[PDB]
RNA sequence: UGGGUGGUGGCC
């Protein structure tokens, strides 16, 4: 059996370390130098190094010739138990989710309506903005002819407005947003937040 | 610095290549006055630098051409005029400074009174003086005594060819102390010592008659030939070639997994690593083993009290960096770094098949950001791995009062650490006369390491010597690959700048047709110093710069060749356009320095020490000037310096930069900090001859007052 | 550390998480450490 | 084989038959050469939604399928190169399970994530 | 906005 080791790769970059692996190996197995490895194998969530298969140190120390990503672990590479080669292979893992990314990162939405498209669902949002009167933020109320004061880009249709940043807002923002963009699983509003919507 | 070592730095870097490929080979620079900018480029003034927080620079201008070349024959060498690089601070009164060439009135009408003597540079408006570092001369063989470990006798020499990227490697050839007496080797980038026949051996002199051959010069003092046995027969296991790289590599810093990876990394550190100065050529092992050879053979001198150790304090063995070899040390880094960042930049887009535009891949910033704040902070290194740089190369000038200012613009350094008991880098030298004032120096922890130059004293600039090396093969000298080694003993060595070039066999004769040549000034120029030894048959010339020289006239059997036509010419030097370059072509005064002052006869003075009495000397080679000129800019003010006890003067010398007088004729426009001025100052009525050229007369500190002492 | 253990269990990575731990809390009340790195902020200087 | 290699790493999609790794338009553009002349899963992008989702996690890249351990273990030694999943949660369709087993096909899913 | 670093200097 081949062994197991690991090589410093660059953090975020490992997805793709994999596919130019398989391009090398395949550009290669005509030739006269083949990559001579195994197999290469990188976790979800292991962050820095990619495991790769194979039988000796110099087999590796030929293949990952002109990898970038490698550059650190081209000229060290440190040896994994024998024992961890099936541990490589494991994996473990109108409701209320926070958003991932923008301004409105960790924040408590409700949902309003789902749209079957299985690609977006509105949230209740509280209105992250300065009203345009600071840029050239905590959770508060949407003030409604505060903005409409302010001017720039607003659009009011009663209690439907429409203002800067792609956001719909009614009467509370009613925005649809990715469902890999929010996180369904882990929220649980409290009291504090039930009243601000053993 | 500026004609001469940038241009050669920008062109000795190598070329950068990454299939598409391409060149980006650079060329002649340009260089123009300051100017400040949105705006139109106009000359920016010292003084508006001073007052707006500026930074007198100058832009820099490179002439760039790429050739990038991919598959099927497509090369475009293309080429961009005059690429903006940065911005190199500018030094006052220099060629390249707005403040040249200008008379009185302009420099009047300008704000900038004509006494200013420039020489520092102005970083963020604050002016900056580079003080110059000494550091021990490198190039040469120097046999010292550390009785405190194994080595009873080392024979150290540094190597550093022509401004080398890496900095300068050391080598060592040593004895053991404990049969015993074993001569050892110490190369760079070898983790362990080895035996100096298996060095030989490694260069492929696997004959035995050669080695000693290259050692001793002749065969017929047993005392001196017994002394390599102990070091012989240590090493007979080892014949071959191949063995002995194998050996070696063995103790590499990383030594090779495979016998030829050991013998292919011990060959490239040793035609590369070990002695770059000697050549760094295909081969070079005809003079490497000369060279090794030579080592020993000092060695083995030195052991038997043949020849005495050489001396640290000795300023005859001692180098002075002035700005330009500093600017031109911190230049190759911040070069270095623009190279690895256009050649980054370029390959984040030839990989990805798209294009490069090399305008966006230069980063003035760098170089430009990197010059000022190593000028600005003193820490003389890069920003972010200083802690292996030198602090305090560049300080505040010191504008208190116009003495204070002339001894900082002229103050030495000895990079030794303080809080040291040693007192022989802190005693006075023999060595250090007229060159460096025997009065002037800090009192306080930095007494003795802190120096200043006499007044005639001269620092040499360094200059080429391929014409000495013409000069010599175009004379009567044997080349050093194509000499026998049996006519070695009977005649004279030949060094330059410490490498060793071929053998002469009439030393005499090209000693006087050095001199001569050098008097009349044709060929070797005045900075160059020949030094004949005697002793051993020895000639060295050297061309480096560092080296410390003052002039001197000059006696020819028992008479000056300074004579009243001479003098007379230069009573009407208005007129007549006769001045000291004049005087040092006629061949009547002659720079002197250090190891070339080892063999002179000087005279104190001639209508005394010349005249016929019984006989002394009366081989007199040289003559003194003034014997008063041996003083410093701050030493020389005081009266009757030679009735006072010694440290009275040394401590006027520290009060002399204390006290307060008109600083600068201008001292009304500058807004400088902590500025004193004195109402009523007056010259001394009693002075000595030397402040007449200080202008002490025109910015006196002081006021002649009747003291009673009672 | 004590998010990953939680779950992913590597036993691999644990260990050079807890080693990188052990680094920290020996530089936080010792920076001058034999044949260690200096813990150093992102100044040019070490820590004291 | 170049073809099996992602042209992208744009919503990737992992096979509930043979682990292998395969973009969304590679399921169609390509097709999953491991289960063409089983499912004909080339040609409709409706059934390649059906046949595999986006949901999954890990990437593993055997270079030498049949001198692999982790080959073995994935039950993915015989397979063909290619970038094959960790572990992926799901169940293939009632109609399509029992097509598979009257095709001579065992269903054996390849998750084998752990559910706390 | 304070901390840090370096340099110069005074008295022993
Ligand atoms: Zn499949």
């Amino acid at each position: 059996d081949p062994n197991l080791w690991t090589v410093k790769c660059k953090i975020g970059e490992e997805r793709a370390t994999a596919i130019s692996l398989m391009r090398k190996f395949i550009a290669y197995q005509f030739t006269d130098t083949p990559l001579q490895i195994k197999s290469v194998v990188a976790p979800e969530h292991v962050k820095g190094y990619i495991y790769v298969e194979a039988y000796k140190q110099t087999h590796v120390k030929q293949a990952i010739e002109g990898v970038g990503n490698l550059r650190l672990g081209y000229w060290n590479q440190q040896m994994v138990p024998i024992k961890e080669m099936t541990d490589v292979l494991k994996v473990v893992k109108k409701s209320w989710v926070r958003l991932k990314r923008g301004i409105y990162k960790d924040d408590i939405a409700q949902v309003d309506y789902v749209e079957p498209s299985q690609n977006t669902i509105s949230l209740k949002m509280i209105p992250r903005i300065d009203y345009d009167r600071i840029k050239a933020p905590p959770q508060r109320l949407f003030d409604a002819e505060k903005i409409r004061s302010l001017g720039g880009d607003v659009a009011s249709d009663g209690d439907f407005l429409i203002f800067e940043g792609n956001r719909y807002s009614r009467k509370f923002l009613f925005k649809s947003f990715a469902m890999s963009a929010v996180i369904t699983e882990g929220v649980k509003p409290t009291l504090s937040e039930l009243e601000k919507f053993r | 610095f500026i004609q001469m070592s940038v241009q050669r730095i920008v062109e000795d870097a190598p070329p950068i290549d990454l299939p598409p490929r391409y060149l980006l080979k650079f060329e002649q620079i340009y260089l123009s006055k300051p100017t400040h900018w949105d705006g139109a480029p106009s000359p920016m003034m010292p003084n508006e630098a001073r007052l707006r927080n500026l930074t007198y620079s100058a832009p820099l201008y490179v002439d760039i051409t790429k050739t990038v070349i991919k598959e099927g024959e497509e090369q475009l060498q293309t080429q961009h005029q005059k690429t903006f690089i940065g911005k190199i601070p500018i030094m006052l009164r220099s060629t390249y400074c707005l403040l040249n060439g200008l008379t009185d009135r302009d420099l009047c009408e300008l704000n900038e009174c004509p006494l200013d003597p420039g020489g520092y540079f102005i970083i963020n408006g604050s002016e900056k003086v580079l003080i110059a570092q000494e550091k021990m001369a490198t190039n040469t063989v120097y046999v010292f005594a550390k009785k405190d470990s194994k080595y009873a006798y080392t024979g150290e020499c540094r190597s550093c060819l022509e401004n080398s990227s890496r900095p300068t490697s050391t080598i060592w050839v040593s004895m053991l102390a404990r049969i015993g007496q074993r001569i050892v080797a110490t190369l760079p980038y070898i983790k362990q010592e080895v035996p100096i026949i298996i060095v030989f051996r490694a260069l492929g002199f696997v004959s035995d008659r050669d080695i000693l051959e290259h050692i001793i010069y002749d065969f017929e003092d047993p005392e001196m030939m017994e002394m390599v046995k102990p070091s012989l027969d240590e090493a007979f296991v080892i014949q071959e070639q191949n063995v002995a790289l194998n050996f070696i590599g063995s103790r590499g810093a990383k030594p090779g997994v495979t016998k030829e990876k050991r013998i292919k990394y011990a060959k490239e550190v040793l035609q590369k690593e070990m002695l770059p100065h000697v050549g760094v050529s295909d081969f070079c092992e005809t003079k490497k083993a000369y060279f090794l050879g030579y080592m020993v053979h000092r060695l083995l001198l030195a052991a038997l009290g043949r020849r005495e150790l050489d001396d640290r304090d000795h300023y005859g063995n001692k180098r002075l960096d002035l700005a330009g070899p500093l600017l031109a040390f911190l230049f190759r880094g911040m070069f270095k770094n623009l190279l690895k960042e256009v050649r980054i930049y370029a390959q984040k887009f030839i990989d990805r098949g798209k294009d490069f535009n090399l305008e966006l891949a230069i980063k003035t910033r760098i170089i430009s950001d990197g010059l000022k704040y190593s000028l600005a902070t003193g820490n003389w290194g890069d920003q972010k791995k200083a802690h292996q740089a030198r602090a305090g190369v560049s300080q505040v000038l010191n504008r208190l009062t116009f003495a204070s200012t002339l001894s900082h613009l002229r103050r030495l350094n000895s990079p030794i650490g303080r809080d040291g008991k040693l007192a022989k880098p802190r005693q006075l030298h023999n060595t250090l006369w007229g060159m460096v004032c025997p009065a002037e120096t800090p009192e306080g922890h930095a007494v003795g390491l802190v120096k200043n130059l006499a007044l005639m004293a001269y620092i040499s600039v360094g200059s080429q010597p391929s014409p000495i090396l013409e000069f010599l093969e175009e004379w009567s000298m044997e080349n050093l690959e194509e000499i026998s080694p049996a006519a070695i003993a009977d005649a004279t060595k030949i060094f330059v700048n410490g490498c060793w070039v071929g053998i002469h066999k009439d030393p005499e004769q090209l000693m006087n047709t050095l001199r001569k040549l050098r008097r009349q000034m044709d060929i070797i120029v005045s900075e160059v110093s020949m030094i004949r030894d005697i002793r051993e048959r020895e000639i060295r010339i050297y061309t480096d710069a560092g080296r410390i020289c003052r002039p001197l006239l000059i006696v020819e059997k028992q008479k000056l060749l300074l004579k009243k036509r001479h003098i007379d010419q230069l009573k009407e030097r208005e007129y007549n356009n006769y001045s000291w370059q004049d005087l040092v072509a006629s061949g009547v005064v002659e720079y002197i320095d250090t190891l070339e002052e080892e063999t002179v006869m000087l005279a104190m003075t001639p209508d005394d020490l010349q005249e016929k009495e019984v006989a002394y000397c009366s081989t007199y080679t040289h003559c003194e000037i003034h014997p008063s000129m041996i003083l410093g800019v701050c030493a020389s003010i005081i009266p009757f310096p030679d009735h006072n006890q010694s440290p009275r003067n040394t401590y006027q010398s520290a009060m002399g930069k204390q006290a307060m007088g008109v600083y600068i004729t201008n001292f009304h426009v500058r807004m400088d900090t902590l500025a004193h001025v004195l109402y009523y100052p007056q010259k001394p009525l009693v002075t000595t001859r030397s402040m007449e050229y200080l202008r002490f007369r025109e910015l006196p500190a002081g006021i002649n007052s009747i003291v009673a002492i009672a | 550390l004590r998010r990953n253990e939680q779950n992913g269990a590597a036993a691999h990575v644990i260990a050079e998480d807890v080693k990188l731990l052990q680094f920290h809390v020996a530089t936080m009340v010792d920076n001058e450490l034999p044949g260690l790195p200096r813990a150093m902020q992102k100044s040019g200087r070490p820590l004291k | 084989a170049l073809e099996t290699v992602p042209k992208d790493l744009r919503h990737l999609r992992a096979c509930l038959l043979c682990s292998l790794v395969k973009t969304i338009d590679q399921f169609e553009y390509d097709g999953c050469d491991n289960c063409d002349a089983y499912l004909q899963m080339k040609g409709n992008r409706e059934m390649v939604y059906d046949c595999t989702s986006s949901s999954f996690d890990g990437i593993i890249a055997m270079m030498s399928p049949e001198d692999s351990w982790v080959s073995k273990w994935q039950r993915v030694s015989n397979f063909k190169p290619g970038v094959y999943a960790v572990s992926v949660t799901g169940r293939l369709p009632q109609g399509i399970v029992r097509e598979l087993k009257s095709r001579g096909v065992a269903y054996k899913s390849r998750d084998t994530a752990i559910k706390t």
